[PDB]
C-alpha cells in the first residue's frame, strides 16, 4: 500500500507565527490529498481536500499546496485554537493516513498556582490515602514536583498527570497523586509538595497538618 | 471481485457507433489491480442509479501497476445522460446525447 | 447533518461486538460509509467501507474475515460486526461518511465509540472529594477502575468554565485513576454547593459527591 510520512512529528511556535508542515507519499497520489485537524478526544475535522481546496467554514489561514508526491499544509498566523495534531490522507488508491504533526503553542511564561488536598476520610476508611498536589495554569510544560514528608523527599509512589495544552490560554495544568497506605500515612505529621517551575523566582511549597 | 478505487482518464473522446452505442477509452491511475471498472450511464449524479446499460461484459482492469488502458462500450438511453467512470470524488463524467 | 455511533465497550478476547451508527441529514443511501478506528495514542486506520454491492465493500487485511459491515438504508444505519477480536483491536471506532461514492476526502465524522478488547474483569471506581482551603480550587478523585473511560461533569453540566479533568494514569495495581478539579470564587463557598457527576459506563457506575470544605 501507499505509505505516508509526515514531518515534523511535533513543533512549538507562537501565536501569530507561520507554521508549515509537510507530508510525502511513497508514490504519485496526483492531487488526491486531504488534511485533518484532531484535538484530543474529539474527532478529526477535514481542513483541505484535493491538496489545496479549502473546506467550507475552515479559516482562511489554513492553506494547502502540492502535487504528485510531496504536499504542504500552512497555517499563516497561528492561533490558540490550533493546538491539535494534524493528519494527512491520501485517497488515490485506498486510504492511508499520516501519523501526525502535533502543534503546541508558545506563549508568555506563566507561573503555576499550587493547591494541595488531604485525603478524605471515605478513603482513609479503606487502607489507602491519596495526596494530590495541583499545579494550575502554567507555561511551559516542565515542572519538577517533589514531595516531602517531614522534610523527607519521596520517590516511587508519586504519579503525575498533565492536561492537554489549554484551548483558551494555551497553558498546562498538572496533577501529582501520592500512592500510600493508611498505615504509613498516619505514621507521620505534616505533608507538602515543592513546586519548582521556570516562572517562579523561588520554589513554592504548600503544606497541611494532619488536623487543621 | 472488488471495484476500482482510483481515478480514470478518458484517453480519447467517446464516439457514437452503429445505431447509437457509445464507446469509451480510459486509462487507470491506480495500483489496486486487479479490479472491476466502475462504468455506467446515469442521469442523476446523486443516485448514480444506472440508466442505459453497460454493453462491455465484466470490465476488469488487468495490471497491478499504474497507468493501464481499458475500452468500454455502453448502450445509452435516448436523449441526455452521463458516462460515469470510476467511483467517488475522482469520478469522471462526459455528457452524451443520442437522437434515434 | 450528523453521525452517532453506539455499541462499544468491553469485549473478551475472541469475543464479538456489533457496532452501529445512525445517520441523519442526508440521503444515507447515496453515500459510501466507512469505519475508521484509532488505537489509543496511535494513528488513523480505516477498517471497512461499503457503498452498494458485494463488489463495493472493502476490508483492511488486518480484519479480513473477522469483521463485517452492513447497511440498512431503510433505517439510515451502519453496522460493524467484529468477531474473533484481539487485544490490539482496542481502539476508538469512528463512523465516517465519504464525500461521495467511495474513497474520497472524509467530510463527516462521528464522535467515536471506544471498544476495549480486554480480558480482566471490570472495576467500579471510588470517588473521594478534594476539599479546598486569590480564590480556591476543589475537585473529585476517581480511583481504581478498569477499563476506560470515566466521563466527569460538575453540577450536572452547569459548571464548565475553569474545569480541568486529567487523563487517566495506570496505577501499579493495574487500575486507572484520574482527578477532576475546578477553580471557583473562595468568597462563594458557604452558599454554592459543588457536586461532581462521575460516570463509568463500562461498570454502570453513576456516582455523585458533594465537595464541602
Amino acid at each position: 500500500d501507499i505509505q505516508m510520512t509526515q514531518s515534523p512529528s511535533t513543533l512549538s511556535a507562537s501565536v501569530g507565527d507561520r507554521v508549515t508542515m509537510t507530508c510525502r507519499a511513497s508514490q504519485t497520489i496526483s492531487g488526491w490529498l486531504a488534511w485533518y485537524q484532531q484535538k484530543p478526544g474529539k474527532a478529526p475535522k477535514l481542513l483541505i481536500y484535493q491538496a489545496s481546496r479549502l473546506e467550507s467554514g475552515i479559516p482562511s489561514r489554513f492553506s494547502g499546496s502540492g502535487s504528485g508526491t510531496e504536499f504542504t499544509l500552512t497555517i499563516s498566523s497561528l492561533q490558540p485554537d490550533d493546538v491539535a495534531t494534524y493528519y494527512c490522507q491520501q485517497y488515490s488508491t485506498f486510504w492511508t493516513f499520516g501519523l501526525g504533526t502535533k502543534v503546541e503553542i508558545k506563549r508568555t511564561v506563566a507561573a503555576p498556582s499550587v493547591f494541595i488536598f488531604p485525603p478524605s476520610d471515605e478513603q482513609l476508611k479503606s487502607g489507602t490515602a491519596s495526596v494530590v498536589c495541583l499545579l494550575n495554569n502554567f507555561y511551559p510544560r516542565e515542572a519538577k514536583v517533589q514531595w516531602k514528608v517531614d522534610n523527607a523527599l519521596q520517590s516511587g509512589n508519586s504519579q503525575e498527570s498533565v492536561t492537554e495544552q489549554d484551548s483558551k490560554d494555551s497553558t498546562y495544568s498538572l496533577s501529582s497523586t501520592l500512592t500510600l497506605s493508611k498505615a504509613d500515612y498516619e505514621k507521620h505529621k505534616v505533608y507538602a509538595c515543592e513546586v519548582t517551575h521556570q516562572g517562579l523566582s523561588s520554589p513554592v511549597t504548600k503544606s497541611f497538618n494532619r488536623g487543621e | 471481485y472488488s471495484l476500482c478505487t482510483a481515478a480514470f482518464t478518458f484517453t480519447k473522446i467517446p464516439a457514437e457507433t452503429l445505431h447509437g452505442t457509445v464507446t469509451v477509452e480510459v486509462q487507470y491511475a491506480g495500483t489496486d489491480g486487479p479490479c472491476k471498472v466502475p462504468a455506467q450511464m446515469a442521469v442523476d449524479m446523486q443516485t448514480l442509479t444506472p440508466v442505459g446499460r453497460l454493453i462491455t461484459a465484466n470490465p476488469v482492469i488487468t495490471e497491478s501497476t499504474e497507468n493501464s488502458k481499458m475500452m468500454l462500450e455502453l448502450d445509452p438511453p435516448f436523449g441526455d445522460s452521463y458516462i460515469v467512470i470510476g467511483v467517488g470524488e475522482k469520478k469522471i463524467t462526459h455528457h452524451w446525447h443520442r437522437s434515434g | 447533518v450528523q453521525l452517532l455511533e453506539s455499541g462499544g465497550g468491553l469485549v473478551q478476547p475472541g469475543g464479538s461486538l456489533r457496532l452501529s451508527c445512525a445517520a441523519s441529514g442526508f440521503t444515507f443511501k447515496n453515500y459510501a460509509m466507512a469505519w475508521v478506528r484509532q488505537a489509543p495514542g496511535k494513528g488513523l486506520e480505516w477498517v471497512s467501507l461499503l457503498y452498494n454491492s458485494e463488489e463495493s465493500t472493502y476490508y483492511a487485511d488486518s480484519v479480513k474475515g473477522r469483521f463485517t459491515i452492513s447497511r440498512d438504508n431503510s433505517k439510515n444505519t451502519l453496522f460493524l460486526q467484529m468477531n474473533r477480536l484481539r487485544v490490539e483491536d482496542t481502539a476508538v471506532y469512528f463512523c465516517v461518511r465519504d464525500r461521495s461514492n467511495g474513497w474520497s476526502s472524509i467530510n463527516l465524522w462521528g464522535r467515536g465509540t471506544l471498544v476495549t478488547v480486554s480480558s480482566a474483569s471490570t472495576k467500579g471506581p471510588s470517588v473521594f472529594p478534594l476539599a479546598p482551603s486569590g480564590t480556591a480550587a476543589l475537585g473529585c478523585l476517581v480511583k481504581d477502575y478498569f477499563p476506560e473511560p470515566v466521563t466527569v461533569s460538575w453540577n450536572s453540566g452547569a459548571l464548565t468554565s475553569g474545569v480541568h479533568t486529567f487523563p487517566a494514569v495506570l496505577q501499579s495495581s493495574g487500575l486507572y485513576s484520574l482527578s477532576s478539579v475546578v477553580t471557583v470564587p473562595s468568597s462563594s463557598l458557604g452558599t454554592q454547593t459543588y457536586i461532581c457527576n462521575v460516570n463509568h459506563k463500562p461498570s454502570n457506575t453513576k456516582v455523585d459527591k458533594r465537595v464541602e470544605p
